[PDB]
RNA sequence: GCCGCGA
DNA sequence: GAATGTGCAACAGCATGATCGCGGCAAGCTGCGTGCAAAAGTCGTGCCAGC
């Protein structure tokens, strides 16, 4: 974790919570199975502004 | 050896978790040639076991030329496998996940039917975790 | 002004301020003259840095 | 970063507080030495000490040795205490301990269906306490929450009745400790039992890698409508029959059941009944139960098979087949649409799995579930009847 | 004479077939011997506190002319016995007193003294003592200390396995390991360079330390190499002849002997040419010049003309250098061997590596090397070199280290200085050179001759020595400013460091763990346990596969079967039955000497090193009447192997078949028929069984049950018993026989049995007598049997009728089907004792006071409390019943009018005092057994405490009156005899008391001598009786000097009976285990023709896959034994004549095939025969030893004797349908054990409880109301299933959503089943931690 | 945190 | 024919090593001091209001 955090800190990057582990850590619905339907509707809202 | 198996399972799950089926059919013509596995002079894996539950990337031509057995982009099941083994087919062109050509996921056609149910895999199935668990469930019984 | 101090980090016991000058829910966000303790839900001990 | 309590009003400072207070002490003494126009050597040494203390606080054990507390153990820093094993294993990232959770030793229940599991009623009434409170408040037994709580503590008979009402069709998911594949956690319909051990259906044990020699399993309540649907439609034992690794049926009879069928479908050159011609499998059962015929006797039976060549239809054909009494008896539990040659063998743990696979592939999911349950029932029954034993 | 009084009660039918030579040892000798040699005095300084004192004392100030001269030492008598010490909860220990004297010497007069103050003994430290069983009662606990197995200090050569640089170059290294001090390592680089790793620092060439011993480079080369001399006179340049040296070489030119050609240029190199050259006596011969070019000069020749010389050692020579040395007159030049056939280029290469050639340079270099700090000033380097190695105190090899050193280097002497000398390093370096040269070989690290075992005594010795050094450190300082007025108490005794170190070792250490208390077997196996871990041992992760394997040297020393399974497999071991410890600390095993072809009875104990040379015979080798081997060819072990030798080549013989097997695995009958892993499982599981209501002997055993039961100290053994006088359920009083007696005061033996007492594992400890009344008891007899012991025989399970058959799948997998009669007859029913403690102590506002009266509690809860506020003894508590009423005062000094009227309407306190009363925790029920109220001295004694002291006094006087009654009876008999001797009044003399006024005076001699002496004896006996009784009275009622804060302590013990139930765990002793699945009624279990149903139904499928054939053999043999018992019972039913019953018993006992059992009923009393036949009416308790047990033929003939089927299988009928099963079922009697894994302690369920302030997640585990952790794998499975909503509810709304939890609870109580998720607190905590670093992390919108 | 134990 | 960089091999340091449960101990207790203004609190003392 030490190595990844330093490289992430200097680069100023973002996660965007696209995979399964990120949503599990945050606690939202994972983009798979039953949560796939919810995540798809949210994407269109962001695309449509 | 259980620690060495669990570490491998952890690594596989981590590396494969970001993979779910997002497309129904990418329509790519790429594929993999698939033949029965033979080491030397004995048969270790017949064609039916390897090609079952997979979508053909190209038509399989019987020894009689210009004869179409099963068309391109179809799901192979027990009936199709029996019909295929009835003839003298040896190699089949079958699309695979490594050539899905889709972005951020795998097509539902490049990935064959899910091994849990007879139907084709549906969109939203986390195939990476299933694959990692399938590979890493043994290893506790592998004789190192 | 130590590691565990009440002037910052929020109050220690619910809506009560140090020295007992302002210890009620009626008072909200009031700085006591004797001590810089403000009246809050005492959960801000988890948030103030 | 709470500080630990102990006997008396004394409070022992923790590791993180130790590092922070060391840093503050060094910084305060260094800043006070600045204003005194001290010689460069002492200020230099104090700046070095402050830098070392800060480095130890942020990541202990780097650029030198790790400072230790009262005991001879490293004083774990911010980096070491991120989350458990320096990552997010323990308190985040799928490390959360959850309530509405039980845990107990598992035993075997051969009377259970494939979708059912035995739950102790003492384990229940605890995992389902909020539901019992809600039902008590709904039916007017208790107007206030305190009355419902008190009457649940007292455990009256109507409390047990309401617990049975709540349990009726609320699935609960059981898992074993080393969850290797996805089949290691499965949903079941609970049936209340007067005990303390979970009764688990034998056919799923091979999926759980669970044996009844001291194994324990944990119980989680999907207390949400979406969670209940997911448990019923995605997690149920009747739902996952074929393993998602090779497609072979993971729920297959083993141990006694395999011995039960194998002993049933065997032939002997001479037994009670030779060349008898019987009209149906019912008569084979009648003769076996009456003691006038043996399980291994070779007889000819008039048997009707069903076949699926007609498009979406079944055709029935009747013929006289030479078989044994045991195979004829076993034929009474197989569903329609399967050939008789599926039971005219010895059924050695490979033909029965093949027959289950063919039943799934040809008929469906409910017929093969019922067929597996009937197979396990008859295997246990005839293994008990045979009285197999191992001697010197 | 053949059998003692315990054996005639019940005789085990041994099967034997092989005579025993040496009886099983005490089975607990290691711990007792270690502590005895640690404690007992010693005229010399071998070991113990005396040796530690010799090591430390005497001490003196630095030139202060003041010294502390000590003499002897003494251990005080403990103030409490083991029983009272265990009851009270304090440490069983003894004070230590030491005598030492001041000697102050004259400053003006050298070597003269002016003061010698011989002060008396002083007290320092308190040494815990070991009980008679092998345990250290500390803090009211048992705390057995495990013996450690570690590396013996000395020299160890290793090969690294030859895979480090992947070039195939095997690197040989040497390790110097002391008992205490710095290590040393000598390593070989891939370039063949000596390197020295001292104290695990950076690699350093050995030349610096070689020169640091005042060794010059030329001297080093002369010592470490063989030098040759080349003579160049008159340009001849002759060469010396050393025929043994030149083995592989190429003749660069013609080689002539005395002017005659001997070996041509490039001629034959075979040994024939060398032998021919050696046979011919030839002087020095000339050689070509080019040959000497590659040579390297050894010495440094000096030019006689000028001071300039070629001192460049370890260097070659030039052509001009030849002329230079010829001009200087160098006729002879000394060059080193320069030969590489078996020797190699070493030492010189390292000397070329580093140029330091001075002792000062080497010292300063090593000073800068080990310590990168301040450079030295010619003094720090010398002091550090003295302190690191060759130091009297800083560095010290043990005696075992010295002996290992001498043996490894082939030195005649064994004893020597405990420090390493100059030649020592030279010797080890030479040996390390030789091992790479080819001579010698690398040793095995895991050899049991290279592994030492240190016991409790040695560790306590080391701790006490450390404490003594710490004390002396400041004792020296105190003497500097000490005047003549100072005494030893004021001479800085410092008992506190000694006591602190000793207590820290004994109480809180890695190798001092809680003793297992399930059966005596667990205690026995824990006391003789061998752990590879510890302070000086190896960490679990530092261990490899080789350390956890069975070395071929583990034969008679370490059990190969019994060891823990999961994490600690191979790292923990059990001593074999006959294994003992050598004087130096290595494991030895006994063997029988073999002279000529006859095996004698004389016994030698052989260690690992010794037994590898002799050829050792086998225990299963048949013998003749004279002892000669029956076969001319015998299987044997010669050197770590197994072969077949002639009868004349056998050197030693195995004593017994049990020698390889430890105690735990010795109780598994038919062990040789079981798989090794399943045998390991059974041995492990035997130690988890709990004692039941009634002990039941194993119908089939191994004969080691008696030894285990007696040697564990769990029973009561008559020390010098005679005939039993009085038997009670709690006391045994024995009148000792007159044949052996202590002169004066006579005496009797009193044993106070320990009744129901809580163990370490909350089990019960109970003792019941075996003797009835007037029974003649010999020395070593068994009086009372402890928990899980029957008639002095180990019995930790119950015999159960078992049928091997599948039953409707209720025995599926490893499940067990149990009939209802097992539950009905209270079999497998156990008593568990739990201790509850409540303490009263002072606080801010006053004393926490204990009363029955408690504010705001109804009269319902006070029904079971006495007038002092404690439960009535025997009251059945359940749930949260009140145990002791304790009230804690609260603070208020401002009586507001509301409080005033509150105190007016209610009591004076007005319930101001809060209650903190001991309530039974939920889920705990049972009867109250005992209360142990403890009070502080000075405070008023409790009302129940008065009854406790009254009971103690009554018991003390009751148990003390017996000897006084006997003594006054003897005195009265003597007085009566005296009065009959003269002036006898017959019964009238007995009518009047006081001997009828001492029968007046009668004769003058009788009045002056007899009567006066009798009266004096009476008076002094009465006075001594009163004195001792008053002393005991005062001792019992003494105010306890309790802890400061604590004022009063009360303890409550609860007893509950745990009956068998489905989920419970039951197992045999062959590794077969399971959980019961169903308790079947009597009518539903299978029954035979006679109608008796079976008790346990087991699945046959577990046998063929686990290879537990011992299961089937034991079931068959137990069936045979129970058949014999049934025959005996049936014969007893009809009350037939004793002669025919004796005949049947005799016929049954003599059955076998040449069995070494000579039990005969002809010499057996008729009443004794009746009693024996009544004792074994249940079944004949036979005993089959481990590796020589009953054969199938013997079992079948035993079955034939008892009128039972030979095959061991009977026809079984279904209990429900009445239909016979098609195949016969093997019905037998098997010894089943109820393990300590019960569902009453493994059933947990939580809906909503307490959480942690950090991460806001629920707590963990039972006894804390925690939730089951949802680890990473189950979340992976949830993701694989696709159940995202279940995962979300399991991640947020169940664990860490502070408001989500409450919203979910409210919705469910309402009945909505709505999620309403949120943000887990764990991720917010993680964000705060990351922001607390220099890293900024935030959530975007 | 050590120590022992269950799958 | 001597000179100058690129490839390269040994080497030292970092990171990792299955999951879920159960029972017992032993600790872990942390840092002044100073003399004075400046303030606040307290105690011995006298006061009025209720019975
Ligand atoms: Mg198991
Ligand atoms: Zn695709
Ligand atoms: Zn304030």
């Amino acid at each position: 974790t030490t190595r990844v955090l330093t490289e992430a800190a200097v680069a100023g990057k973002r996660d965007e919570l696209r995979g399964l582990k990120e949503n599990v850590i945050v606690g939202r619905l994972i983009p798979a199975g039953t949560g796939y339907a919810y995540h798809q509707d949210r994407m269109r809202r962001r695309a449509a502004g | 050896k259980t620690a060495n198996s669990g570490y491998l399972t952890r690594r596989l799950v981590d590396v494969a978790q970001d993979l779910v089926v997002t497309e129904d059919d990418c329509g790519t013509h790429e594929g993999i040639m698939m033949t029965p596995v033979i080491e030397g002079g004995d048969v270790k894996e017949p064609l039916r076991d390897r090609v079952l539950g997979r979508v053909t990337a190209e038509d399989v031509l019987k020894p009689g030329t210009a004869d179409i057995l099963v068309p391109r982009n179809t799901l192979l099941h027990e009936q199709w496998c029996d019909l295929l083994e009835e003839n003298s087919v040896d190699a089949v062109k079958v699309r695979s996940v490594v050539s899905c050509d889709t972005d951020f996921g795998v097509c539902a056609h490049c990935y064959g039917r899910d091994l849990a149910r007879g139907h084709i895999i549906n969109k939203g199935e986390a195939i990476g975790v299933i694959a990692a668990q399938s590979i890493g469930e043994p290893g506790t019984q592998l004789t190192m | 002004d130590g590691l565990f101090c009440a002037r910052i980090f929020g109050p220690v016991k619910d809506y009560e301020c140090l020295c007992g000058k302002y210890k009620r829910l009626k008072h909200r966000g009031v700085i006591c003259e004797k001590c810089g303790v403000e009246v809050t839900q005492t959960k801000v001990r988890r948030e103030r840095m | 970063r709470p500080l630990v309590p102990l006997d008396g009003g004394r409070f022992a400072t923790s590791d993180l507080n130790d590092l922070y207070r060391r840093v503050i002490n060094r910084n305060n003494r260094l800043k006070r030495l600045l204003d005194l126009a001290a010689p460069d050597i002492i200020v230099r040494n104090e700046k070095r000490m402050l830098q070392e203390a800060v480095d130890a606080l942020l990541d202990n054990g780097r650029r030198g040795r790790a400072i230790t507390g009262s005991n001879k153990r490293p004083l774990k820093s911010l980096a070491d205490m991120i989350k458990g094993k320096q990552g997010r294993f323990r308190q985040n990232l799928l490390g959360k301990r959850v309530d509405y959770s039980g845990r107990s030793v598992i035993t075997v229940g051969p009377y259970l269906r494939l979708h059912q599991c035995g739950l102790p009623k003492k384990m229940a009434l605890e995992l389902f306490k909020p539901f019992i409170y809600g039902k008590l408040e709904l039916r007017g037994l208790a107007t206030t929450i305190k009355a419902a709580k008190k009457m649940v503590e007292r455990e009256e008979a109507v409390v047990w009745d309401i617990l049975d009402e709540v349990i009726r069709e609320h699935p609960v998911l059981l898992n074993r400790a080393p969850t290797l594949h996805r089949l290691g956690i499965q949903a079941f319909e609970p049936v209340l039992i007067e005990g303390k051990a979970i009764q688990l259906h034998p056919l799923v044990c091979a999926a759980y890698n669970a044996d009844f020699d001291g194994d324990q399993m944990a119980v989680h309540v999907p207390l949400t409508l979406e969670a209940q649907l997911e448990a019923r439609a995605l997690m149920m034992s009747t739902n996952n029959i074929l393993s998602p690794a090779n497609g072979e049926p993971i729920i297959v009879p083993s141990q006694d059941v395999v011995l039960g069928l194998y002993y049933m479908t065997r032939d002997c050159v001479n037994a009670k009944g030779e060349g008898m011609v019987l009209t149906g499998p019912k008569e084979a059962e009648r003769l076996y139960r009456s003691g006038l015929a043996s399980l291994h006797a070779r007889v000819k039976v008039r048997i009707t098979e069903y076949e699926k060549d007609a498009n979406g239809e079944l055709v029935a054909k009747t013929s006289l087949k030479d078989t044994t009494v045991g195979r004829a008896i076993l034929w009474m539990i197989v569903p329609k649409g399967l050939p008789y040659s599926i039971v005219n063998q010895a059924l050695g743990k490979k033909a029965i799995s093949k027959m289950l696979n063919t039943c799934y592939r040809i008929l469906g999911l409910k017929p093969t579930v019922i067929f597996a349950d009937q197979i396990m029932y008859t295997g246990f029954a005839y293994a008990a009847r045979s009285g197999a034993s191992v001697g010197i | 004479m053949v059998y003692s009084y315990t054996e005639k009660k019940r005789i085990r039918k041994d099967f034997g077939k092989r005579p025993q030579v040496l009886d099983v040892p005490y089975l607990l000798s290691i711990q007792l011997d270690s502590f005895q040699k640690f404690i007992e005095q010693d005229p010399e300084g071998q070991y113990g506190l005396e040796a530690a004192f010799r090591s430390v004392f005497p001490i003196q100030s630095y030139s202060g002319n003041s010294e502390l001269q000590y003499v002897s030492y003494r251990l005080g008598e403990p103030v409490f016995d083991v029983q009272e010490c265990q009851i009270r909860g304090v440490t069983y220990s003894a004070p230590l007193r030491v005598k030492l004297r001041l000697v102050i010497y004259e400053r003006e007069a050298p070597e003269g003294t002016v003061k010698d103050i011989k002060e008396q003994e002083v007290y320092m430290g308190e040494i815990p003592l070991m009980t008679d069983n092998g345990t250290f009662v500390i803090n009211g606990t048992e705390r057995v200390i495990v013996s450690q197995l570690h590396r013996s200090p000395g020299v160890f050569f290793d090969s690294d396995k030859g895979k480090t640089h992947s070039s195939g170059k095997v690197l040989y290294n040497a390790r110097i390991i002391p008992y205490r001090g710095s290590w040393l390592d000598f390593e070989f680089d891939p370039k063949d360079n000596l390197f020295v790793r001292i104290d695990r620092r950076r690699k350093l060439p050995a030349t610096i330390i070689l020169r640091a011993l005042n060794y010059t480079t030329e001297q080093i080369l002369d010592l470490f190499f063989e030098k040759v001399i080349f003579e160049i006179r008159d340009n001849k340049l002759q060469m010396e002849l050393v025929p043994e040296r030149l083995r592989g070489e190429t003749a660069s030119f013609d080689i002539e002997a005395n002017g005659k050609v001997y070996v041509e240029k490039g001629r034959r190199i075979t040994a024939r040419h060398i032998r021919q050259l050696e046979k011919d006596d030839v002087k020095l011969i000339e050689v070509p010049v080019e040959y000497i070019a590659g040579k390297v000069v050894a010495k440094d020749y000096i030019d006689e003309s000028t001071g300039e010389l070629i001192c460049a050692a370890n260097m070659e020579l030039s052509l001009d250098l030849l002329a230079k040395l010829s001009q200087s007159g160098h006729k002879r030049i000394e060059t080193l061997f320069t030969n590489d056939l078996d020797h190699g280029p070493y030492i010189s290469e390292t000397l070329r590596v580093d140029p330091t050639n001075d002792r000062l340079s080497a010292l300063v270099e090593i000073y800068r090397m080990m310590r990168p700090g301040e450079p030295p000033t010619r003094e720090a380097a010398e002091s550090l070199f003295e302190n690191l190695f060759f130091s009297e105190d800083r560095y010290d090899l043990s005696a075992v280290g010295r002996m290992k050193f001498n043996r490894s280097l082939l030195r005649e002497e064994i004893e020597g200085s405990g420090i390493l000398s100059k030649d020592d390093i030279i010797d080890v370096m030479k040996k390390l050179i030789d091992i790479r040269n080819g001579k010698g070989e690398v040793d095995d690290i895991d050899h049991l001759g290279n592994r030492r075992i240190r016991s409790v005594g040695e560790m306590a010795e080391n701790q006490f020595r450390v404490g003594l050094v710490r004390v002396e450190r400041a004792v020296k300082e105190r003497l500097s400013l000490g005047d003549l007025d100072t005494l030893m108490p004021q001479d800085m005794i410092n008992a506190k460091p000694i006591s602190a170190a000793v207590k820290e070792f004994f109480g809180s250490s890695q190798l001092s763990q809680f003793m297992d208390q399930n059966n005596p077997l667990s205690e026995i196996t824990h006391k003789r346990r061998i752990s590879a871990l510890g302070p000086g041992g190896l960490t679990r992760e530092r261990a490899g596969f080789e350390v956890r394997d069975v070395h071929p040297t583990h034969y008679g020393r370490v059990c190969p079967i019994e060891t823990p399974e999961g994490p600690n497999i191979g790292l923990i071991n059990s001593l074999s039955v006959y294994a003992q410890t050598n004087e130096y600390g290595f494991l030895e095993t006994p063997y029988r000497k073999v002279t000529d072809g006859v095996v004698t009875d004389e016994i030698h104990y052989l260690s690992a090193i010794e037994e590898g040379n002799y050829v050792i015979a086998q225990a299963n080798s048949n013998l003749d009447e004279e002892g000669h081997f029956v076969e001319d060819l015998v299987t044997c072990r010669s050197k770590g192997e197994s072969s077949l030798f002639s009868r004349d080549q056998v050197d030693y013989m195995d004593v017994s078949t049990q020698q390889v097997v430890s105690v735990g695995a010795s109780l598994i009958p038919f062990l040789e028929h079981d798989d090794a892993n399943r045998a390991l499982m059974g041995a492990n599981m035997q130690r988890q069984a709990v004692p039941t209501l009634r002990a039941d002997k194993p119908l089939v055993g191994t004969g080691m049950e008696r030894a285990v039961a007696v040697d564990s100290g769990v029973t009561a053994v008559a020390k010098r018993g005679g005939v039993v006088q009085y038997v009670d359920a709690s006391r045994i009083v024995i009148k000792v026989n007159e044949d052996e007696m202590y002169p004066g005061e006579a005496g009797i033996d009193i044993y106070n049995l320990t009744k129901y007492t809580r163990s370490n594992q909350n089990t019960c400890i109970n003792q019941m007598p075996c003797v009835s009344l007037g029974e003649p008891v010999e020395r070593g007899d068994v009086l009372a049997d402890g928990p899980s012991t029957d008639l002095g025989e180990l019995a930790l399970g119950q015999n159960m009728r078992v049928a091997f058959m599948p039953w409707n799948g209720y025995n599926f997998e490893d499940s067990i089907l149990v009939s209802e009669r097992v539950v009905q007859e209270d079999r497998f029913t156990t008593i568990h004792i739990q201790e509850l403690a409540c303490v009263s102590r002072d606080t801010k506002l006053g004393p926490e006071e204990i009363t029955a009266d408690i504010p705001n509690v109804g009269e319902a809860a006070l029904s079971k409390l006495d007038e002092s506020g404690i439960v009535y003894i025997g009251a059945e508590v359940t749930g949260g019943d009140i145990l002791v009423g304790k009230v804690t005062p609260k603070g208020e000094t401002q009586l507001t009018p509301e409080e005033k009227l509150l105190r007016a309407i209610f009591g004076e306190k007005a319930s101001d005092v809060k209650d903190s009363s001991l309530r039974v925790p939920n889920g705990v029920s049972g009867t109250v057994i005992d209360v142990q109220v403890f009070t502080r001295d000075g405070v008023e004694k409790d009302k129940r405490a008065l009854e406790i002291e009254e009971m103690q006094l009554k018991q003390a006087k009751k148990d003390l009156s017996e000897e006084l009654q006997i003594l006054e009876a003897g005195l009265f008999s003597r007085i009566r005899a005296v009065l009959v001797a003269g002036g006898v009044e017959a019964e009238k003399l007995d009518k009047l008391p006081r001997d009828r006024w001492l029968e007046l005076g009668l004769t003058d001699e009788e009045k002056q001598n007899q009567l006066e002496q009798l009266a004096e004896q009476y008076d002094e006996l009465k006075h001594e009786f009163e004195k001792k009784l008053e002393a005991k009275r005062r001792k019992i009622t003494q105010g306890d000097d309790l802890a400061p804060g604590v004022l009063k302590i009360v303890k409550v013990y609860l007893a509950v009976k745990r009956r068998i139930q489905p989920g419970d765990k039951m197992a045999g002793r062959h590794g077969n285990k399971g959980v019961i699945s169903k308790i079947n009624p009597i009518e539903d279990m299978p029954y035979d023709e006679n109608g008796t149903p079976v008790d346990i139904v087991l699945n046959p499928l577990g046998v063929p896959s686990r290879m537990n054939i011992g299961q089937i053999l034991e079931t068959h043999l137990g069936m045979a034994a129970k058949g014999i018992g049934d025959k005996i019972n049936a014969m007893l039913k009809q009350q037939q004549e004793v002669a025919k019953l004796r005949e049947f018993i005799q016929r049954a006992y003599d059955l076998g095939a040449d069995v070494r059992q000579k039990v005969d009923l002809s010499t057996f009393s008729d009443e004794e025969v009746m009693r024996l036949a009544e004792n074994l009416r249940k079944g004949m308790p036979i005993a089959t030893p481990v590796f020589d047990g009953a054969k199938e033929a013997e079992i079948k003939e035993l079955l034939k004797l008892g009128d039972l089927p030979t095959s061991g299988q009977i026809r079984l009928y279904d209990g429900r349908t009445g239909e016979q099963f098609e195949r016969p079922v093997t019905v037998g009697y098997m010894y089943m054990l109820k393990l300590n894994h019960l569902v009453d302690d493994k059933m947990h369920a939580r809906s909503t409880g307490s959480y942690s302030l950090v991460t806001q997640q629920p707590l963990g585990g039972k006894a804390q109301f925690g939730g089951q952790r949802f680890g990473e794998m189950e979340v992976w499975a949830l993701e694989a299933y696709g159940a995202a909503y279940t995962l979300q509810e399991m991640l947020t709304v169940k664990s860490d959503d502070v408001n989500g939890r409450t919203k979910m609870y409210k919705n469910i109580v309402d009945g909505n089943h709505q999620m309403e998720p949120g943000m887990p607190e764990s991720f917010n905590v993680l964000l705060k931690e990351i922001r607390s670093l220099g890293i900024n992390i935030e959530l975007e919108d």
